[PDB]
């Protein structure tokens, strides 16, 4: 199923609801402990991860460093070791079973330093800092490399993207994207780093690109139906599949699916709720 | 309002 905790809606959300993209059901499931938005997820070793973010409430606006883990067989949070710093708008990949976690913010501070977690140890540990800071950052893995994509450095939104080399340690840019992306969904697909939407400065976006290593080239496909920036996007069944996000006015429910075989979107369920924000993996 | 995220700021 298709996990999505957290998000955004007046104020930080606790939701944690699973889709099936076979019976068009919606699950809910446990709440997270602490609410929290601009948070990523991920999935390593079975169990579900909800990486930083912040709780934006009437009461407060604290930026997130927590790790957090539900297990699917038990429907229960459990809390992990915390990052080194808080990191909301955080982007998150898997390599070899570790956890990195990328850019974000704490307040006026953007971040460009990365870091690893290991479940098997329950510990953090600062790996090498990306060259650009980024927060909004899209983050993909693809070749067991991982990829850095657009974002925002507190000044300008960005369309570059950098590598990440895990035997090397080390960050090297490559071919900026088309189009300048902050809050854009991104994730791999087959063997493409696609991103999808975004917002450029001006106008949320509903344009899709992808990348082609090989050639070190970035090719437009079908756009979404919705523009949107702060969606989650996650891979299943070879279906792209992107949740909520803001458009400028309003906060989508709307889950749109991408055929790759088609070239074609299609809107496929809406969320409970419209949110943005919010994080999400497979499981 | 954030203009990416809807959030207040």
């Amino acid at each position: 199923l298709i996990y999505t905790a957290g998000g955004y809606f007046r104020q930080s959300l606790s939701y944690l609801e699973a889709y099936n993209p076979s019976d068009g059901t919606w699950l809910r499931l446990a709440d997270l402990q602490v609410p929290r938005s601009g948070l990523a997820g991920c999935v390593v070793g079975g169990l579900l991860y909800a990486v930083g973010g912040r709780n934006n409430s009437p009461d407060g606006n604290t930026d997130s460093s927590a790790l957090d883990c539900y297990n699917p067989m038990t429907n229960q949070w459990s809390p992990c070791a915390p990052m080194s710093v808080p990191r909301n708008r955080i982007g998150v990949g898997v390599i070899d079973g570790h956890i990195y976690a990328v850019g974000g913010s704490h307040g006026c501070i953007h971040h460009n330093s990365v870091e690893r977690y290991e479940p098997e140890r329950d510990e953090w540990h600062l790996v090498a800092p990306m060259l650009t800071r980024r927060i909004g950052v899209g983050v993909a893995v693809l070749n067991r490399l991982l990829y850095a994509v657009g974002g925002f450095d507190g000044t300008n939104r960005l369309n570059s993207a950098e590598c990440y080399y895990p035997e090397r340690n080390e960050w090297r840019m490559i071919t900026a994207m088309n189009t300048i992306r902050s809050g854009a969904g991104v994730c791999v697909l087959h063997n493409c780093i696609y991103a999808a939407g975004g917002y450029d400065g001006q106008d949320q976006l509903n344009s899709v690109e992808r990348y082609d290593v090989a050639t070190a080239t970035w090719t437009f496909v079908a756009p979404m139906k919705h523009r949107r920036s702060a969606l989650g996007i996650t891979v299943h069944q070879g279906r792209i599949y992107v949740l909520g996000g803001y458009d400028g006015h309003t906060f989508l429910d709307s889950v749109e699916c991408y055929d790759p075989d088609t070239d074609t979107w299609s809107e496929v369920t809406r969320m409970t709720s419209g949110r943005s924000g919010v994080g999400v993996a497979v499981t | 309002l954030d203009e990416e995220t809807g959030e207040f700021a």
